[PDB]
RNA sequence: UGAAACUGCGAAUGGCUCAUUAAAUCAGUUAUCGUUUAUUUGAUAGUUCCUUUACUACAUGGUAUAACUGUGGUAAUUCU
RNA sequence: GAUGAUUCAUAAUAACUUUUCGAAUCGCAUGGCCUUGUGCUGGCGAUGGUUCAUUCAAAUUUCUGCCCUAUCAACUUUCGAUGGUAGGAUAGUGGCCUACCAUGGUUUCAACGGGUAACGGGGAAUAAGGGUUCGAUUCCGGAGAGGGAGCCUGAGAAACG
C-alpha cells in the first residue's frame, strides 16, 4: 500500500538466483534499471554467489567502489544493478569478460567470453516508432533507444549493438530457419531453429521450434530471441549448447564422468 | 471529500454494499469551477503527479476559430444564450463546454476586409492582385453574414474552462447553426 | 430512425467537419472504421445517419479483450440489451455438473437490430456505463 | 510591566522594569507599529519616540 | 577536519494485528486503443538580445533569512 | 510507419497562454595554438533540466470460482435504482455527480435479507479409493492504527512513531 516497495523477502526472490532459504530474511531487491526484476541478476548475487569473489555484500561493495566491474562498458558501482540477458560484464583485474546467457536448466551461466566478443551485444527490438521531429527509433529488450535505424528493422528482430557507441552493426530478421534462444517460460535456455510462427490475431502468437536432436517444442513469441542462422550463432553459446537432455540421459552422462 | 468511487452505490442487483474501505485519495473529486464572464481570474490546482490544472473562474476573452475560413481570432465574449444541460447556466452566465455564446465579431470582419476586400452585412496594386486572385470565395453564407450585420456571432465553446483555464470555441455554421437557431427562436 | 437530432445538443461525430463552401455528392463526411478481428463492418453503419458515440464501427470505442456469445433476453433499454450466457459448472465430489448462467448487459449499435431470442457475439471495450463493458459486434441468428 | 527596548542603529538593547502603572497606561489601546512619545512614560526618556514592535503577555 | 543551520532526499518501505468485510477481499486469467508514475537506464533542446542600434549584467545581476550575537516572556512543551 | 483494429505515432496550418522549459551550479585535471592579452581554446566527472522510451510501480478492469440459512420470496427506484444525451469533476474510463429524458435492472439455476465464535490464497491434519475438518500465524494480496470524519506536504498518504 501507499507507495512502491523497497524490500524483497527471501522465498519471494526469483528461484534462478539459487539463494539458500536460510541465512537471512531478505534477498537483494534489484533496483530499477534496464531489466525487469524477475528476469535479472543483481551484481551482488553475481559477484558473491556465482563467482565467489566475495564473501559478504560488504565485500561486493568494496569491489564495486574501486570501479573494477563494469557492465556493458559503463562502470555501475551499484550493488543491486539489474544485469540481464546478453549483458557483458568486464572485470579488468583478471581481464575477464562474461556474458549473461542461460544454461538449459534455466539459470544464469558463468559464460566467459573473449575480448573481441565483449565489444558487442545483441538486442531484440521491442517496438519501432517515430519520435519527435519525425525521427524513427527502435527499443531493444533492455530498453536502449537507438535513433535513425534501418527501415527494414521491424519488431522481433535482433540488432547487433556496438557498446562503445550505441550504434547498430547489423541485424537478423525473423523467419523460418533462424537460430533462436528461448528466454522465458518452461523451455528457458533451449536453442533451436524456428520452423513456423502462428498468426493468432488477438493475442499470444506461438512459434514452433526444433533443436539439433530433432525435439520440437512451442513457445510464445514473447520468450523467443533470434540469435542467427542455422549453423553459426552471432554469439558464443555456453556449454551444453541448449540441448535439454532428459534426466535418464543426464544420470547416464554423469555416470560416464564420475 | 467528494469521492469518485463506485463502492458507495448499490449493486446492479440492488443490494446495499458494506463499507469496505475509507475514502482513498486517488479517487477524489473536486468542486466545480462555474466560470463567469469578465475580469480574468485563473487559479491553479495541484493534481495527481504534479501536473497543474487551471481552474478558470470568471474568464473574459477567448480564441475562436472560423472553420470554413481556416482562421482564429482572439475575441471578447458577450454572453451565453443556450446550454443543452441546464437553463440555469444560461441564466447565471456560466461558461462550460458546449455552451452557445455570442462573441464580438469585429476581428473577423477586419480579417474579412483585409483578406477579401468586401464588407459584410448591409488601395495598393498588391492588395488588388491578392483580392482578385481569391475571388469566388467571398460569398460565405446568409446566416453568418446577417450576424455580421448585427455585430454578434454565435459560437460554441469547444474547450473545457475549468480544466485548461481557456475558453476556446468555434463559430456556428451550417446545419448546426440551423439547429441551434431553431432552439433559440423557439418560444 | 425517425429523427437523428432528438436531443437538446447537436448530435455529430467529433472532428468530422463538412465544409459549407463546397458542393459535391456523398452528402456528409461520415467516419467509419473496421473494428478488426474479422468482424465485418455492417452497411447500415457505413451508409446510415445515426451518431451513436459508443458504436464499435462509427463511434469512439475499440474492441479488445474477450469475445463472448449469448442469447438476447431483454431489449427494453435504449441502445442496450441483456444477454444470457449459459454454462455448466462441474462439482468434483459428485463427479457431475449443474446448469448455471450469467446476465451480461451489452451495448447495441443502431447498425444492428436484435430481438429477444437472437444469438449475438459481443466484444469487450472500456467501461461504457455502470454495468456495460461489452459491445455487440455480430448478430447472426434469429 | 517590562519594556524590552532596542536601539537598532547602534545595535544595543536593554530591558527596563517600569512601575507606577498609570505611567505605562499611556501604552494601552495601541497597536504594533504605532508610535508613542517618550515623555509620557519617563523623565529619563524625555523627547524620545518609541514604536511598538511586539511583546509577550 | 568538522558542530549547528539552510538546501536536497528519505520518513508512503519495513514491523504489528486480523476488527471490519460473503461477488467484497482473494485466486488463476485478461485489458488500458481508458490513465498517473519520484527514481533507474537509454535517447534527447544553435531559435528566448520579447517593440528584438544597448532600453542592460553575461569575463556572471537582486533580496533576504537561518545558524550566530545580544535583550526577553511563561508553572509548564521538540513554545518561541 | 505501425496495429486484429484507432480521429494512432508523427507531420502541417491558423491563432492562444494567465506565457512552461530551453544550466547566473559544483569537483579534480590543468593541457593546445598564437599578432602574447591573464587572449582564444580544451579533458574526465557531479548535480539539475523538457520530452519520449524503459524500469520500479499504481489505479481501474474481463472471465470463472466462496460457509450456513426459505421459522428470509420477492428486492432496487421522491434522496441513482437500470439505461440515453450533454456538461462537470477526475490522472484518466464510468450515475462518479448534476440537468433533462425513458422505465428499467436482479431473482427458485436461490435474488434480497439474516448469521458467521468469517480477512482470502499458497497451505495443514487425517485419510485404500472417494472425502471430512481446519488455515489469527514465517510467503502473496487486502485492511486498520481508540471510534468516526476532514486535510497538508509530496512522485506516491485520505499517512496516524
Ligand atoms: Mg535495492
Ligand atoms: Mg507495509
Ligand atoms: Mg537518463
Ligand atoms: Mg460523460
Ligand atoms: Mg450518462
Ligand atoms: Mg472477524
Ligand atoms: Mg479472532
Ligand atoms: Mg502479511
Ligand atoms: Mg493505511
Ligand atoms: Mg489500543
Ligand atoms: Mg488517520
Ligand atoms: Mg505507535
Amino acid at each position: 500500500a501507499r507507495g512502491p516497495k523497497k524490500h524483497l523477502k527471501r522465498l519471494a526472490a526469483p528461484h534462478h538466483w539459487l539463494l539458500d532459504k536460510l541465512s537471512g530474511c531478505y534477498a537483494p531487491r534489484p533496483s530499477a534499471g534496464p531489466h525487469k526484476l524477475r528476469e535479472s541478476l543483481p551484481l551482488i548475487v553475481f559477484l558473491r554467489n556465482r563467482l565467489k569473489y566475495a564473501l559478504n555484500g560488504r565485500e561486493v561493495k568494496a569491489i564495486l567502489m574501486q570501479r573494477h566491474v563494469k557492465v556493458d562498458g559503463k562502470v555501475r558501482t551499484d550493488t543491486t544493478y539489474p544485469a540481464g540477458f546478453m549483458d557483458v560484464i568486464t572485470l579488468d583485474a583478471t581481464n575477464e569478460n562474461f556474458r549473461l546467457v542461460y544454461d538449459v536448466k534455466g539459470r544464469f551461466a558463468v559464460h566467459r567470453i573473449t575480448d573481441e566478443e565483449a565489444s558487442y551485444k545483441l538486442g531484440k527490438v521491442k517496438k519501432v516508432q517515430l519520435g519527435k521531429k519525425g525521427v524513427p527509433y527502435v527499443v531493444t529488450h533492455d530498453g536502449r533507444t537507438i535513433r535513425y535505424p534501418d527501415p527494414n528493422i521491424k519488431v522481433n528482430d535482433t540488432v547487433k549493438i556496438d557498446l562503445a557507441s550505441g550504434k547498430i552493426t547489423d541485424f537478423i530478421k525473423f523467419d523460418a530457419g533462424k537460430l533462436v534462444y528461448v528466454t522465458g517460460g518452461r523451455n528457458l535456455g533451449r536453442i533451436g531453429t524456428i520452423v513456423h510462427k502462428e498468426r493468432h490475431d488477438g493475442g499470444f502468437d506461438l512459434v514452433h521450434i526444433k533443436d539439433s536432436l530433432d525435439n520440437t517444442f512451442v513457445t510464445r513469441l514473447n520468450n523467443v530471441f533470434v540469435i542467427g542462422e542455422q549453423g553459426k550463432p552471432y554469439i558464443s553459446l555456453p556449454k551444453g549448447k541448449g540441448i535439454k537432455l532428459s534426466i535418464a540421459e543426464e544420470r547416464d552422462r554423469r555416470r560416464a564422468q564420475q | 471529500g467528494i469521492s469518485r468511487d463506485s463502492r458507495h452505490k448499490r449493486s446492479a442487483t440492488g443490494a446495499k454494499r458494506a463499507q469496505f474501505r475509507k475514502k482513498r485519495k486517488f479517487e477524489l473529486g473536486r468542486q466545480p469551477a462555474n466560470t463567469k464572464i469578465g475580469a480574468k481570474r485563473i487559479h491553479s490546482v495541484r493534481t495527481r503527479g504534479g501536473n497543474k490544472k487551471y481552474r478558470a473562474l470568471r474568464i473574459e476573452t477567448g480564441n475562436f476559430s472560423w472553420a470554413s475560413e481556416g482562421i482564429s481570432k482572439k475575441t471578447r465574449i458577450a454572453g451565453v444564450v443556450y446550454h443543452p444541460s441546464n437553463n440555469e447556466l444560461v441564466r447565471t452566465n456560466t461558461l462550460t463546454k458546449a455552451a452557445i455564446v455570442q462573441i464580438d465579431a469585429t476581428p473577423f470582419r477586419q480579417w474579412f476586409e483585409a483578406h477579401y476586400g468586401q464588407t459584410l452585412g448591409k488601395k495598393s496594386k498588391n492588395a488588388e492582385r491578392k483580392w482578385a486572385a481569391r475571388a469566388a470565395s467571398a460569398k460565405i453564407e446568409s446566416s453568418v453574414e446577417s450576424q455580421f450585420s448585427a455585430g454578434r456571432l454565435y459560437a460554441c465553446i469547444s474547450s473545457r474552462p475549468g480544466q485548461s483555464g481557456r475558453c476556446d470555441g468555434y463559430i456556428l455554421e451550417g446545419e448546426e447553426l440551423a439547429f441551434y437557431l431553431r432552439r433559440l427562436t423557439a418560444k | 430512425e425517425l429523427t437523428v437530432q432528438s436531443e437538446r445538443a447537436f448530435q455529430k461525430q467529433p472532428h468530422i467537419f463538412n465544409n459549407p463552401k463546397v458542393k459535391t455528392s456523398k452528402r456528409t463526411k461520415r467516419w467509419y472504421k473496421n473494428a478488426g478481428l474479422g468482424f465485418k463492418t455492417p452497411k447500415t453503419a457505413i451508409e446510415g445517419s445515426y451518431i451513436d458515440k459508443k458504436c464499435p464501427f462509427t463511434g469512439l470505442v475499440s474492441i479488445r479483450g474477450k469475445i463472448l456469445t449469448g442469447t438476447v433476453v431483454s431489449t427494453k433499454m435504449h441502445r442496450t440489451i441483456v444477454i444470457r450466457r449459459a454454462y455448466l459448472h462441474y462439482i468434483p465430489k459428485y463427479n457431475r455438473y449443474e446448469k448455471r448462467h450469467k446476465n451480461v448487459p451489452v451495448h447495441v449499435s443502431p447498425a444492428f437490430r436484435v430481438q429477444v431470442g437472437d444469438i449475438v457475439t459481443v466484444g469487450q471495450c472500456r467501461p461504457i456505463s455502470k454495468t456495460v463493458r461489452f459491445n455487440v459486434v455480430k448478430v447472426s441468428a434469429a | 510591566m517590562k519594556l524590552n527596548i532596542s536601539y537598532p542603529v547602534n545595535g544595543s538593547q536593554k530591558t527596563f522594569e517600569i512601575d507606577d502603572e498609570h505611567r505605562i497606561r499611556v501604552f494601552f489601546d495601541k497597536r504594533i507599529g504605532q508610535e508613542v512619545d517618550g515623555e509620557a512614560v519617563g523623565d529619563e526618556f524625555k523627547g524620545y519616540v518609541f514604536k511598538i514592535s511586539g511583546g509577550n503577555d
